[PDB]
This record gives C-alpha cells, structure tokens and sequence, in this order.
C-alpha cells in the first residue's frame, strides 16, 4: 500500500507528518504489434554461395540482393561454411 | 491505434502509442524526429 | 531583486533508460545516484518556498 | 549523443548486438548520461545558492 511504499523508501518503521515523493505511475503496455512490408519473395542467396565459378579477387563480383525476404538460417545450417564472423551486429540477430 | 502498446517497425522496437498525424512527409522521407533524436513520427510499411 | 527560481524535477530512469527494461536492470547496478540527484532536487524545491 | 557507442538509441543497440558487448555500449551510454545528470544538478545548486 502507499503508506509501506514511504516505510521503504525511508528506511524507517515509522514516518513523520509531512510530503514524500515514492515513485512514478507508468502506465503499462497492454498489446503487441509489429508491422513488416508486404513483399513474400525470397532472396537470391543460392546462386551467390552455390555458384560454380567465383571471380578472381582483383575482379571481386557484387551482387545486389533487395526487394525479397532474406533468411539466414539457409546459410547459418551448412556446416561446412564454418567461419562466419560479422562486424557491428550479431550474428543470431541477423534474422530479425 | 490509441493504446499503450510495444511496437516494432522495420526493427524499429519501442513502447508508446500511435495516433493520425498530419506531418506532411515528403515521398522519400520514412520517419521523423524529434529535438533528442528520438523517433517521434513513422511511415509504417504496406499501409504508408 | 530576484527571490525564488523555478522548482524542477527530473525523473532518473526516465531520462537514462526511456522504455528499455534490460536498460533499467542494468541501471540498478551503478548505486543510489538516483536518490542523491532526488534529494538534491527536494531541497531545491523547498528551499525555493 | 554517442558517447563513443555505435548509436544513440538503447533499442537498437539491444536488437543489434549480442548481449555481452551491447552491455559495454549500454554502460557507455548510461555513463554518459549519468555524467551529464551530475553536471545539471551541480549547477542547479550552485545557482540555487
Ligand atoms: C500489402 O498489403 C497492403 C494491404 O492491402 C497493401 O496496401 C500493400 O500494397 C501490400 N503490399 C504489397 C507489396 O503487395
């Protein structure tokens, strides 16, 4: 109750007459929403790691990969692509 | 809309509670701020 | 001549940790900054009246 | 303000990092916070007087 929320905050069983400050009332959330775009399409991850011929390193190749929904799990179960280390986000966030 | 409720959009996570407005945002602009640069205003996706 | 200025509070978590939870979790760690900063502030505000 | 972390905001450096660096860049920006509260109340006494 209020009066024990004084006692607490006072350290003390007994308070004298007066005006204490306790705590703050924010107010709880209730729901939960989260809102995504609307595309469904997958990325094109497959032919970036499954192609047969990679390019020399001085002729490094690019690929632009967007407008598709990527899931990183595809990549992260092979075992045999073993070192994957990531700068400035976690690897296990990746999906989210 | 009008709730007390933790949203997420694009990744953007916080707590809060989304009303109408009328900041007029140009087409290429996505959300807005405020003077800490906080988010104050968001475009949400597949609705705009 | 001035006499009295203006009585202030500021809430401590509020302002270091918005909405994050885990933020306020790890803010239970540094001591009683925070009862210190509302104290202060308390005898600000009476010492205005 | 930063204060040396890789953003501002405590959500994103909550969804972005694991825990046991995000809690570096937390302290880092708590810290911050924390230092720059001090300096308010500090001066607010000094002026109160
Ligand atoms: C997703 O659904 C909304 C609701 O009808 C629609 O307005 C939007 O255009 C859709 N997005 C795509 C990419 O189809």
């Amino acid at each position: 109750d209020p009066l024990s929320e004084t006692k607490c905050t006072l350290k003390s069983f007994t308070v004298e007459k007066g005006i204490y400050q306790t705590s703050n009332f924010r107010v709880q959330p209730t729901e939960s929403i989260v809102r995504f775009p609307n595309i469904t399409n997958l990325c094109p991850f497959d032919e970036v790691f499954n192609a047969t011929r990679f390019a020399s390193v001085y002729a490094w190749n690019r690929k632009r990969i967007s407008n598709c929904v990527a899931d990183y799990s595809v990549l992260y179960n092979l075992a045999p692509f073993f070192t994957f280390k990531c700068y400035g986000v976690s690897p296990t966030k990746l999906n989210d | 809309k009008n709730k007390c409720v933790n949203f997420n959009f694009n990744g953007l996570k916080g707590t809060g509670v989304l009303t109408e407005s009328n900041k007029k945002f140009l087409p290429f602009q996505q959300f807005g701020r405020d003077i800490a640069d906080t988010t104050d205003a968001v475009r949400d996706p597949q609705t705009l | 001549l001035p006499v009295s200025m203006t009585k202030t509070s500021v809430d401590c978590t509020m302002y270091i940790c918005g909405d994050s939870t885990e933020c306020s979790n790890l803010l239970l760690q540094y001591g009683s900054f925070c009862t210190q900063l509302k104290r202060a502030l308390t005898g600000i505000a009476v010492e205005q009246d | 303000s930063k204060f040396g972390a890789i953003s501002s905001v405590l959500n994103d450096i909550f969804s972005r990092l694991d825990p046991p660096e995000a809690e570096v860049q937390i302290d880092r920006l708590i810290t911050g916070r924390l230092q720059s509260l001090q300096t308010y109340v500090t001066q607010q006494l000094i002026r109160a007087a």
